[PDB]
RNA sequence: GUCAACCGAGCGUUGAUCCGAGGAUGUCCGAAUGGGGAAACCCGGCACGAGUGAUGUCGUGUCACCAGGCGCUGAAUAUAUAGGCGUCUGGGGGGAACGCGGGGAAGUGAAACAUCUCAGUACCCGUAGGAAGAGAAAACAAAAUGUGAUUCCGUGAGUAGUGGCGAGCGAAAGCGGAGGAUGGCUAAACCGUAUGCAUGUGAUACCGGGUAGGGGUUGUGUGUGCGGGGUUGUGGGACCUAUCUU
RNA sequence: GAGCCCGGUACGUGAAAACCCGACGUCUGUCUUGAUGGUGUUCCCGAGUAGCAGCGGGCCCGUGGAAUCUGCUGUGAAUCUG
RNA sequence: UUUGAAGAAUGAGCCUGCGAGUCAGGGACAUGUCGCGAGGUUAACCCGGGUGGGGUAGCCGCAGCGAAAGCGAGUCUGAAUAGGGCGUAUCCACACAAGAGUGUGUGGUGUAGUGGUGUGUUCUGGACCCGAAGCGGAGUGAUCUACCCAUGGCCAGGGUGAAGCGCGGGUAAGACCGCGUGGAGGCCCGAACCCACUUAGGUUGAAGACUGAGGGGAUGAGCUGUGGGUAGGGGUGAAAGGCCAA
RNA sequence: ACAGGCGUAGUCGAUGGACAACGGGUUGAUAUUCCCGUACCCGUGUAUGUGCGUCCAUGAUGAAUCAGCGGUACUAACCAUCCUGCAUGGGACCUUCGUUGGUAGUAGUCAAGCGAUGG
RNA sequence: CCGGUGCUGGAAGGUUAAGAGGACCCGUUAACUCCCUUUGGGGGUGAAGCGGAGAAUUUAAGCCCCAGUAAACGGCGGUGGUA
RNA sequence: CUACAACUUGGUAUUGGUGCUCGAUACGGUUUGUGUAGGAUAGGUGGGAGACUGUGAAGCUCACACGCCAGUGUGGGUGGAGUCGUUGUUGAAAUACCACUCUGAUCGUAUUGGGCCUCUAACCUCGGACCGUAUAUCCGGUUCAGGGACAGUGCCUGGUGGGU
RNA sequence: GUGUAAGUGCACAAGGGAGCUUGACUGCGAGACGGACAUGUCGAGCAGGGACGAAAGUCGGGACUAGUGAUCCGGCACCUCU
């Protein structure tokens, strides 16, 4: 959900900021993606967890 | 992205035309079936 | 040994008791790891020994899990892979403070209170090392023909600022010191080689030229590895191309 | 209530073994198929990166005209007249 | 503590011990004292077995006025020598002006700060000492009690007499009616058992919720044993703000 | 995000299931435990005797060949319906399927006894 | 009793976020144009680029709006005369 | 009062194909241009004195459009040797040719969004069957059957919100 | 009667009428009143440039005393500031 199976990017700690400036605790989650991968030309395919930035990147071979 | 067409596609072009393609396209349908490579030389 | 004596037995000049270093033994529990378990107590497998008329019994080794190498096999199923089997090397837990990276209060102050403060504190999580972290300019600076990695200490300074411009918070440049390694190695362009995957005018093609062969140092690509070569700011380096040559 | 009584003190001395610091060696790597200062051009100089946008963090700086640094999400370059 | 308490406002059984304005910071202000004096002084650091020596970076005085550019014994405002504001240590003498309060000049006189340390206040620190109800973070508890899950146990004795079935009457057949059998039910009376309605006692109790007389339920939505589950803004609750180790 | 939450295979967990002993005596203190008398339950070894089986044999059996004939129906055909052709239904050819004379209860499998981690 | 507030159903209109959109304007300056003086500053115009603020336009639910609903929460009257 | 949880709206990423149906501008463009001085509904500036013609012009009959039905255009048919000019009008010429276009309905090339019907390959399935597997209602894989570019999820955004 | 409460004033008018006008100014301001402080109040006179008046002179709003809101933050105009 957070944390990505390639790259190990993980989810930011920050504030939420309301008109009147309360500020609240809130998290940044990266965009995780279940995606079916071919490690191998065999055609072996695994489900497997990448952020969208690994899928743009070709890192990610959905074969 | 950017590739070229390995085999006959319909209502893209012949073989070795280099054609324009959405990301999707090109991931899903394309590449996986060998009907195009990316370009590269 | 001592409380801590009272005995009873004994050792010591052939060197005791005693002090230092290195070894041996080291029940059971505990990360606890053969399996189980209410910690310190229950029940085993295998191999080799002991014992018994034989079963019972005893002794010594070894038997957790996961991770990473190596080797064998390769499901549905075809390529294969997941998995399985064997074998090696690690890990696991503890510890007072100090480190680094994450998460993160409230009491309190503001004479109320929400922004703010408290405070990135308390606490928590992950990780170390004897220290850590940082570190070799995509830096400052201000026209000085200036400094020259990082860290730490003193000033600058409670200043410039910042703030329901409230309560409060609060630098850096510069300068003086500690220590000095103004330290090293890479990636790429290019060469050579090896290999995987594609093919191949499959010949006039690739060695540095001149001569003579030959149809592959592949012929062409592309990917990867390995070895050279290249570590730079006045830009540097490959590619060239002269001159000089320990 | 001790310098001259005792343990000591100033001052000297002492290690079989283990360990820790040095030093000199075997040992290993490495340069010598090498070096210099010169001349005019193509190629290379770290990419999902820098930059930009949205929402945050932190800087004297409480979003402010807000630079430098940084997280997530989109978009996304050039190799030195960069 | 009070306007006021000998007390009928507060506190103190007694003795002996213990128990409340302290420390840090080149902090801030004032005032003593010491050194130097238009200067005073070092910080970090370095070297001394010390309390000693060095260390000029800084800091405070030495010129002010103005938002600032800037000018400077002046400066700001202003069109203004035209007045005011701030500044030129202070005093003295001499003049010239004015009697709207005194001023403007010329000579002299010459200006005092800073660093230790004492004391009194003060800032930031728990800040003279003692004293809450409560608020946060991390943990511990369902051996009491609330509910649930699994598996066991217990409920003397006596009554009442449902459905069903049978026989007989009755009918075309039934409905129905008697007599039997039967043994139902959050049924009845009542011990064990579980409760807790009244009263008396207890009330520095035998007992931090009991005792004696009576009282309710007592085959069920019963009681009880053993083992287990739910955890704090959470649980559980036939619901009382009940219970979650007096 | 981390810390951790669940959970499969497993493995624990009685308050339940299975499982063979009774009466008498004795000590200052234990007794279905010791002793006496009489039992029952698991194992182990030795000896003896019946009585099965492999090797031996006998039974029990049954599988497969060729070849002899009828119905599916490679496909060409006939009948009939439907709209030259057409699809359907029906008889049969080829292969194929089915019956039976030789074969091959001979090679084959089984017949002591244990028996599941499975039903 | 459907007026109020809920709930259910429906959008014909009004309003409305982000995102798309980037007119117009502003900063900078290549270039010019005027000076005004002499040992180069002082005025205007100003392409492209890069920036800064950004308008018209488009856009959902919600709300407004239209109905229903009371074993929904709720509500269920006064004054004068007359045999 | 101020926040937040949860729920919900849209955009965007994950996220793709083909077709229909709408809207903007670009390009080859048709097209629309009624003072009056008049052969007369002059768009001006142009190169602007001769052009179209037979890749069949004047004169007529049809279709459509608008229609200020003034009449113009295109398309076809008919006919077969003309209209035209500084023609004189005028800021402004010829509607004789050529070189972008301005007030406007259109087309074929682009781009760009909006909506719709579909498709399958992303993605999803607590639907089936196999395998890992001796034991497995776990999990994973393979495959079949379905959904399907929706949903879920990330980022941004508006609502409801004593649930806290 | 004096715009408006009440009071102190005003017939010398401050009450009624007419003509011109914008002093409902700019730079200031000796001296004071009142006051915890912050506020508040009066003010002669000087300069510039004006109004009215022959002139002397008067005019820095109104017979007087109410008609008001500190600081912070932000907007607008101008400046030979940065």
């Amino acid at each position: 959900a957070a944390v990505c199976d390639i790259c190990g990017k993980g989810p930011g700690f920050g504030k939420s900021v309301s008109h009147s400036h309360r500020r609240t605790s809130r998290r940044w989650n990266p965009n995780i993606q279940p995606v079916r991968a071919v490690t191998r030309p065999g055609g072996n395919k695994q489900r497997i967890n990448a952020c969208t930035s690994c899928i743009k990147a070709g890192k990610v071979s959905r074969a | 992205m950017k590739l070229i067409l390995t085999a006959e596609v319909e209502h893209l072009g012949a073989a070795g035309d280099t054609v324009e393609v959405k990301d999707g396209y090109g991931r899903n349908y394309l590449l996986p079936r060998g009907l195009a490579i990316v370009a590269s030389r």
